[PDB]
């Protein structure tokens, strides 16, 4: 009644971005350090290495997924 | 003897005529709950490496 | 006081009534000497000839309406009635709860029920 | 029915609008892994 | 107290129906089957139960003394004539908790020795 | 009964049963179990089913009928051509529509 | 009869059970025995003293929710025919799910059995292990069933008849009957070629035998309990469901006895 | 011998709980509230020792 | 109030307690499943550093807690204590000290599971505790052993609760109440508490098996020694099947009764319904190698049981389909545990497809201990049972506790739940069929974003239970001021079209079970007198 629907979308967007915001600064205290084979600069030796042994070769074989 | 019958005669928590807010009862539950948990990885992370 | 243990169900004055006599030194104890209370109470209205808790569903041979209703009993002031139509099984089963104040009407059915509250409270 | 307009043309414009957004609802209850997927590094964003 | 006026009315109708007068006589019919069928019984116990049991305890006190000369016989044999039995045999996992650690309940010294592999 | 009920079987047995009510709640249970079936009824049930909510002395009974007929129908040409059929009954039993009584 | 002493009783047949403090107590004492179970098989605490009373706590307990069923079954007088007929198709699930574990047993049997392994010599009885003989000691305790069977049958059968002198000596030989049984299942124990760790077969054998055993001195108890509210005219001539639910018992167990004996001492040797 | 009616008499005819309401039953419960008391509080001393991990003294 | 709360066999006030343990063990495992999606949501060592074995203690702790402490109480022990005797008519339960020490020995279950992972690094195997990964020489300690005597005690609990059910809806029904005239809902807790005392017997012979060959020096599954570890695959998973099936189908009565209630319709064919899910009950025995087809069985025993499977999933699909013949042609209102109930279809049939493409004895072996198989139970065990359970809370508590929630609450719970747990479960399939294997600490980073989109789900599955946790403080203390305020709904059946709201006011609840008829909080004899019935 009355204008509630509209609540109601409020209240889903507004615990979405609530629950965003909280698990960005839960995420900020995780651990400094990555694995050493996460950013692009491994990535592209170890897409080399499957290209050289021709790995996945009609479906998808390259791994970046870093910036 | 049967038990006398209400709104708030039906449940173990003392709701409307305490001392302390009920607030403090009813999350401190749930605090309780969601933090056992926390204290078996605590002792643990104690038990094995550091925190 | 002075207390007899009520032979049949037309003696028994409450729950003071249903002990009976024991059995003797040698003979095995039959159920209308020892058994007491509610279970004794069943037996000697069993061997009356009637049963206690007068267990039977409901009497759904005529409709009835607010002339003459479904007159249901009761030893309190409700009682949950399922009513399932003019015959027994006619529609699904709808409960109505009528009261000492209030009839029941099914609204699917369309009978009444009221009550003859018996009560002594 | 006998007399009115038909029933084919009264119940396609009924139905006929529900398709679309049936496929609407089905495309974002299915599709949002292609909507998470568009904006990763992994397209070369 | 201002009774109701349903208080002293009947509550339960004709208190004479066949059928539970004939369920109180059939109450003497259970009574007269019972007293024939445990006369039965007692017949069949003590005609063929109880010498069943004097042919099995015979039998049984026979093959126990040949039992009992037996385990008189591997008393004396000193352990390490004990043969080297398999591996699945005398399994210990983790040791018994209770006793000195190779011991179980009805664990008789005579017929079930540890040979602690010479 | 399961087996299933034919049209005039149909309409005979809602005449007679609108014909015997006598309180409110009669009337509105029956109007709803004979509106809560899968076929709209002809008119004769409606023109009876007027003239027992005449009965009983309450009007707005007797403009839920209209109203819950235009959602049963599957169209408007069916509710025109059926309004038409109850027009006389409709005007010495005085009852009104709602989309003249409620503009909007 | 007047509706005033009518509306003075329970207006149901069912029972209604007064608040009693043994749920929380026998719960309590589970815990502890639980607890100190898993806690003395490491050596944590010193001795099984500690077991012992837990165990002991909890048989008392039980024992005393069972003085408080037979006061108010045969004092109180609430156990009527819906009421016993509750509890007895009670006592027939119960049963029903302790056939099970047995059967989950018998399962454990035949799946290492019927298809034996090859560090057993691929062959059932195991290699070495003297298997024991089905028809010295277990023909005598397979014999004593039934005839303990017999007599509880004309012990019952006395019962509903009358006389107190044949359903009293019944009861009394069926008692001395089958803890003749258990002494002479103990004497089997004791001298056996193989232990509870000496292979599979040890351990599936006795794992069987062990919870019949300690089934029928349970069943013992319960008709050591039943002999003396016998002795003292608890038992009445109609109303005897603690005894019926015990004579269910034991005929069930004779009959997965006879199961247990036949595919544990004459297939599996 | 033949003491249910008496009993019976007794036990339909107090106010006392079920299990309190028997003659001889103070020597049933008081030393079963001694000991189920000990032998319920006493593994919850022993836990914090398993939690630190330090055995027993046997041997 | 000691005796109405500590001894109190009633089976009313036992339910309320019941109910309490549940949210108290659904808080802690949902803490886990946080911890757990939270350190697996990058690779790399998140905020547990190292310490797999800790993981395992998680996720077992996960698992074991969530499904024997939170669904088998607030679905069985809870709704079946509170609803089992108030739908029949007795007055309350037949052996009522049996479902006092069912619950009260609930908890102690709980405690000595919580105690067992502390203790001696601890039990880390999953919920499936498995030898040789179980037994004393790869796992030393007394950490197992409490957490296996856990599930002695909680199998005790519920096989307590399992006869007094049978039994109190065997004898103790109303007046009028025929062997074919219940609501589903005593049907389900009826099959449901038969399939606990035909199963769990056989799971507690073989998990205390396993504990006497821990440490009583036995052989059942020690290899070298005579035994194997095939034999506790079958006699777990002759359990582990019946047991999701116990789970599930108060789910399907719960589901049936408010999809019944909220579209003023009976349910399309209760017989055949009813029919359908006791031969689910009866067949759910015949299929518990559906677990195994990797472990070495034959081909032949994989095509019977392979075959079996799929006449498992015949009748819950007729059993949906009647769900969508009782909802078409009603007059649907939208509340929240009708919203639920709608929910439910869609979330648990979407699990029902993908567990029949597991039910391939031939495609099992691409999916076998892979997250394609977490996508699959954690749909139709989570979205089910707890869909199923929050439109039981929803719909029934306002009876029960006889307070009114809010309900544009209710609704943004509703929403967060369903969003933020779809976005879940949903990757797990893509990690399955690119093949992540299951119970690993964290992975070869290649599936690297599947993982972060789910974790970055369950915060928002954690945050709408704390809003679930609002909603029962609002309930608890603005009841009687959303009776009256108008925050709330009142009237879960609505009047009908040409009903007056003077004549609505006459017959205000149109019901077809006894429940809504007593008053909220209803009285502790609620039926002083038996409740007739034609
Ligand atoms: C930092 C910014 C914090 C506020 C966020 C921006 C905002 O004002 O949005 C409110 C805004 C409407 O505010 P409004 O209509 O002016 O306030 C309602 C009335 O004033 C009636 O409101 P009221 O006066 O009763 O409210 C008292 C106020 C009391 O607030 C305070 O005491 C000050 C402290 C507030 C921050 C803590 O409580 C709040 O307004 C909480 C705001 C959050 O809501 C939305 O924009 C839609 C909801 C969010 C959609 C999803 C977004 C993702
Ligand atoms: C009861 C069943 C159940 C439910 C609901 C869940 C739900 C969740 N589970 Fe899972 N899980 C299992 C049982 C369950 N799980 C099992 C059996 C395994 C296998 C373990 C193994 O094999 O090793 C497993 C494994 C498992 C994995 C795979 C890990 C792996 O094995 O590699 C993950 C990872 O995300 C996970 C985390 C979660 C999270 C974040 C949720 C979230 O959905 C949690 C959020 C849930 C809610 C918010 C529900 C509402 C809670 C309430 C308390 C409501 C109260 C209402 C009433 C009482 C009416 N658990
Ligand atoms: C709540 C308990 C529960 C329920 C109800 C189900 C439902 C089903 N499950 Fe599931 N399952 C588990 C609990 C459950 N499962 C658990 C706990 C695991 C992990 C165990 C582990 O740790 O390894 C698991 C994983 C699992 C496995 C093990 C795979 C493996 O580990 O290697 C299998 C194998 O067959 C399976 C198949 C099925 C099938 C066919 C159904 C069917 O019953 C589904 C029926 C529903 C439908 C079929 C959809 C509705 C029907 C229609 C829309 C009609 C049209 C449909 C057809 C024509 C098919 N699932
Ligand atoms: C008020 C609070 C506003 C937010 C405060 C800042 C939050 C934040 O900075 O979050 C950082 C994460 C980056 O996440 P990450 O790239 O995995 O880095 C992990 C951090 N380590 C462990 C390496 C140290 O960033 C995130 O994870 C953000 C979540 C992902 C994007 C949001 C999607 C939701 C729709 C918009
Ligand atoms: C049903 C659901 C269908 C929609 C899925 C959306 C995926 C969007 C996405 O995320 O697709 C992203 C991938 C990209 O991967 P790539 O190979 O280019 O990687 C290379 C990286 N360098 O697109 C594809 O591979 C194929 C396109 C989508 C195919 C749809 C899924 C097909 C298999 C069904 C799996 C679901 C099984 C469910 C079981 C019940
Ligand atoms: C349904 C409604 C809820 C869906 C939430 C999904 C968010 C998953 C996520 O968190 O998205 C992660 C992706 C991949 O980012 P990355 O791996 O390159 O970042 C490495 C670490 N930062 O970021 C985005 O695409 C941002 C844009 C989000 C668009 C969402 C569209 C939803 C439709
Ligand atoms: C609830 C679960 C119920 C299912 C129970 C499954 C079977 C468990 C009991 C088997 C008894 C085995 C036996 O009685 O074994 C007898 C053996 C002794 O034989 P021995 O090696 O001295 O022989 C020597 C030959 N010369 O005792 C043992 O060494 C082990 C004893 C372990 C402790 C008793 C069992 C503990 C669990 C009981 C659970 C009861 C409930
Ligand atoms: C461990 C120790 C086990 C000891 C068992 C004692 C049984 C005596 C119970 C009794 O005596 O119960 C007496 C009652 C009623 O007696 P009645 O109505 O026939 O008497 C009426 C005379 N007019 O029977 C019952 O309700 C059934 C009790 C079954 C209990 C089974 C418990 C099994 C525990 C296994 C673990
Ligand atoms: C182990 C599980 C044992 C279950 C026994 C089922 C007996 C069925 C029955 O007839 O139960 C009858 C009674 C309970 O009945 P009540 O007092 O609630 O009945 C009120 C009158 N209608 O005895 C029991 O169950 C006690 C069983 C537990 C004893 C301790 C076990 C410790 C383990
Ligand atoms: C997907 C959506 C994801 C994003 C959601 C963001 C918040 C949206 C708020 C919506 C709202 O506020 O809904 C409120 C409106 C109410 O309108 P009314 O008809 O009562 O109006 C009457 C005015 N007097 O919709 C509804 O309840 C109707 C829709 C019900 C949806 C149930 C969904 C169940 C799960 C899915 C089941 C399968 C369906 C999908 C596949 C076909
Ligand atoms: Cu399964
Ligand atoms: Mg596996
Ligand atoms: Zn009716």
């Amino acid at each position: 009644g009355k204008g509630d629907v509209a609540f109601i979308t409020k209240g889903v967007f507004l615990g979405l971005g609530i629950s965003f915001g909280l698990f960005g600064l839960v995420r900020l205290l995780a651990n400094p350090e990555t694995p050493k084979t996460m950013n692009r600069e491994w990535q592209l030796k170890s897409d080399e290495y499957l290209k050289s042994k021709n790995a996945n070769p009609w479906g998808g074989y390259s791994q970046v997924q870093s910036k | 003897v049967h038990f006398k019958d209400g709104v708030y005669e039906n449940i173990p928590f003392k709701v409307k005529g305490r001392k302390t807010p009920y607030a403090l009862s009813h999350f401190g539950f749930f605090a309780i709950g969601f933090a056992v948990p926390f204290v078996a990885c605590y002792v643990q992370l104690k038990k094995s490496g550091a925190f | 006081p002075v207390v007899k243990t009520a032979q049949n169900l037309a003696e028994v004055n409450g729950p003071e009534t249903l002990i009976g006599p024991g059995a003797k030194e040698g003979t095995v104890p039959t159920d209308l000497d020892q058994e007491t209370g509610l279970a004794r109470l069943e037996l000697l209205g069993k061997l009356e000839g009637i049963d206690v808790f007068d267990t039977k569903p409901l009497d759904s041979s005529r409709k009835g309406t607010m002339k003459d209703p479904i007159i249901i009993e009761s030893y309190d002031d409700y009682r949950y009635v399922g009513c399932t139509g003019s015959p027994a099984g006619s529609h699904t089963i709808m409960w109505l709860k009528p009261t000492v104040n209030e009839v029941a009407r099914c609204w699917e059915c369309g009978s009444v029920y009221k009550l003859n509250p018996v009560g002594v409270p | 029915g006998r007399i009115g307009e038909s029933w084919v043309i009264t119940e396609g414009r009924r139905l006929i609008p529900e398709i679309f957004q049936w496929s609407a609802v089905l495309s974002v209850c299915l599709g949002w892994p292609g909507a998470v997927y568009f904006f990763s590094k992994a397209r070369k964003a | 107290s201002s009774l109701p006026p349903n208080a002293l009315k009947p509550a339960f109708g004709p208190p004479d129906k066949v059928a539970a007068q004939k369920f109180k006589e059939s109450l003497m019919a259970t009574e007269k089957h019972a007293k024939d069928t445990s006369n039965m019984w007692v017949k069949i116990s003590v005609w063929v139960a109880l010498p069943a049991i004097a042919l099995t305890a015979v039998n049984t006190y026979f093959v126990e003394k040949e039992h009992a000369e037996h385990r008189e016989h591997l008393k004396h044999v000193p352990d390490s004539e004990w043969p080297r039995d398999y591996e699945f045999m005398n399994i210990r996992s983790k040791p018994f908790f209770w006793g000195d650690g190779d011991k179980t309940l009805f664990w008789n010294p005579v017929v079930n020795r540890h040979i602690e592999h010479d | 009964a399961h087996d299933e009920e034919t049209f005039e079987e149909f309409t005979a047995r809602y005449e007679k049963e609108f014909d015997e009510a006598y309180d409110l709640f009669e009337v509105q249970r029956v109007l709803n179990n004979c509106f809560s079936y899968d076929l709209v009824p002809a008119p004769a049930v409606i023109e009876k089913a007027l003239r027992a909510a005449r009965r009983v002395n309450d009007l707005p009974t007797a403009i839920r009928v209209f109203e819950a007929l235009k959602y049963k129908v599957e169209n408007e040409d069916q509710y025109k051509a059926y309004l038409d059929e109850l027009k006389d009954v409709r005007q010495e039993l005085g009852v009104p529509l709602k989309e003249e009584l409620f503009p909007s | 009869m007047t509706h005033l002493e009518r509306s003075r009783h329970q207006q149901h047949p069912f029972h209604m059970v007064m608040p009693s403090p043994w749920p929380i107590v026998v719960s309590f004492a589970l815990l502890s025995l639980a607890l100190s179970t898993a806690l003395t098989m490491h050596g944590y605490i010193g001795n099984m003293n500690m077991v012992y009373l837990a165990l002991f706590v909890l048989l008392t307990s039980s024992i005393l929710w069972f003085r408080d069923i037979v006061a108010e079954a045969t004092y109180l007088g609430d156990h009527t025919m819906a009421v016993r007929k509750g509890i007895n198709l009670g006592f027939l699930m119960f049963v029903l799910s302790e056939v099970l574990i047995f059967a989950g047993l018998f399962w454990a049997y035949f799946h290492s059995a019927m298809s034996p392994d090859v560090t057993l010599g691929a062959c059932w009885p195991p290699v070495g292990i003297e298997a024991v003989q089905p028809t010295e000691l277990p023909l005598l305790n397979t014999i004593i069933l039934l005839s303990s069977g017999a007599t509880v049958t004309y012990s019952h059968h006395a019962l509903i008849a009358g006389n107190r002198n044949k359903a009293l000596s019944g009861l009394l030989i069926t008692f001395w009957l089958i803890v003749i049984f258990v002494t002479c299942q103990y004497i089997e124990y004791t001298n056996a070629a193989f232990t509870i760790s000496d292979g599979v077969y040890g351990s599936v054998f006795y794992a069987g035998t062990g919870l019949h055993f300690l089934h029928m001195v349970m069943l013992a108890a319960m008709l050591g309990v039943n002999y003396w509210r016998m002795r003292n005219y608890h038992l009445t001539a109609g109303h005897h469901v603690g005894y019926e639910t015990t004579i269910i018992y034991t005929h069930v167990l004779d009959v997965i006895w006879l199961f247990l004996y036949v595919v544990f001492y004459w297939w599996g040797v | 011998a033949n003491k249910v009616i008496q009993l019976q008499k007794i036990f339909q005819s107090s106010t006392k709980p079920l299990w309190w309401r028997h003659p001889r039953s103070a020597l049933y419960l008081y030393p079963f509230y001694a000991i189920f008391a000990v032998a319920v509080v006493t593994p919850l001393l022993y836990i914090p020792n398993a939690i630190r991990g330090i055995k027993a003294k046997k041997a | 109030m000691v005796q109405r709360w500590l001894y109190s066999t009633n089976a009313k006030d036992i339910a309320v307690l019941y109910f309490m343990l549940a949210i108290f063990s659904g808080m802690a495992g949902t803490a886990m499943s946080l911890i757990i999606r939270l350190e697996l949501a990058a690779p790399g060592s998140q905020y547990l550093h190292g310490n797999s074995q800790l993981f395992n203690v998680l996720v077992v702790g996960h698992a074991v807690l969530m499904i024997f402490f939170l669904v088998m109480p607030a679905l069985i022990g809870g709704f079946g204590n509170y609803l089992l005797p108030l739908m029949i008519g007795a007055t309350d339960t037949a052996f009522p000290r049996i479902n006092n020490i069912a619950f009260w020995v609930l908890p102690m279950g709980l405690v000595c599971l919580v105690t067992s992972t502390l203790v001696e690094s601890g039990a880390g195997t999953g919920w499936t505790v498995y030898p040789p990964l179980s037994s004393i020489q790869a796992h030393s300690g007394p950490s197992v052993d409490l957490a296996i005597f856990a599930l002695h005690l909680t199998s005790i609990s519920s096989l307590l609760g399992a006869i007094n059910f049978i039994v109190t809806t065997l004898n103790m029904r109303t007046n009028g109440m025929t062997m074919h005239k219940l609501p589903l809902f005593v049907w389900s807790i009826f099959i449901t508490a038969f399939l606990l005392l035909l199963s769990l017997p056989v799971l507690s012979a073989g998990i205390t098996m396993l504990l006497l060959d821990r440490n009583f020096n036995t052989s059942f599954f020690e290899v070298s020694g005579g035994g194997d570890p095939i034999l506790y695959e079958h006699l777990f998973w002759f359990f582990g099947h019946p047991e999701v099936y116990i789970l599930i189908i108060p789910g399907f009565g719960i589901i049936s009764h408010v999809v019944s209630t909220y579209s003023k319709k009976p349910v399309f064919g209760e017989i055949s319904m009813v029919y359908a899910m006791a031969s689910i009950g009866l067949l759910g025995f015949l299929v518990w190698s559906h677990h195994m087809y990797i472990v070495g069985l034959d081909a032949d025993t994989r095509a019977y049981f392979t075959s079996a499977t799929m006449i498992i999933a015949i009748p819950t699909g007729i059993k949906i389909f009647s769900w969508l013949a009782t909802i078409h042609g009603g007059s649907i209102r939208l509340a929240t545990p009708m919203l639920y109930a709608i929910a439910f279809l869609f979330l648990f049939t979407m699990g029902g497809l993908t567990g029949v493409a597991l039910a391939n004895a031939s495609l099992d072996v691409a999916f076998h201990d892979t997250y394609y198989v977490v996508g699959h139970f954690h749909y139709v065990l989570s979205m089910g049972a707890i869909f199923s359970l929050f439109a039981g809370y929803y719909y029934w508590s306002p009876q029960i506790l006889g307070l009114n929630y809010n309900e544009k609450l209710a609704q943004i719970q509703f929403w967060l739940i369903f969003i933020g747990a779809n976005v879940i479960f949903f990757p797990m399939h893509f990690l399955g069929i690119n093949g992540m294997p299951r119970r690993i600490p964290d992975y070869p980073d290649a599936f690297a974003g599947w993982n972060y989109v789910a974790s970055i789900g369950s915060f928002i599955a954690t945050l709408s239970l704390f809003l679930f946790i609002y909603i029962l403080y609002d309930q608890l203390v603005n009841g009687l001021n959303n009776k009256v305020n108008n925050k709330s709904v009142i009237y879960n059946k609505a009047p009908d079209f040409v009903e007056s709201n003077t004549i609505f006011n006459l017959n205000t609840v149109k019901s077809s079970s006894i429940e809504f008829l007593l008053t909220s909080p209803p009285a502790v004899h609620s039926f002083n007198t038996p409740a007739v019935q034609s």
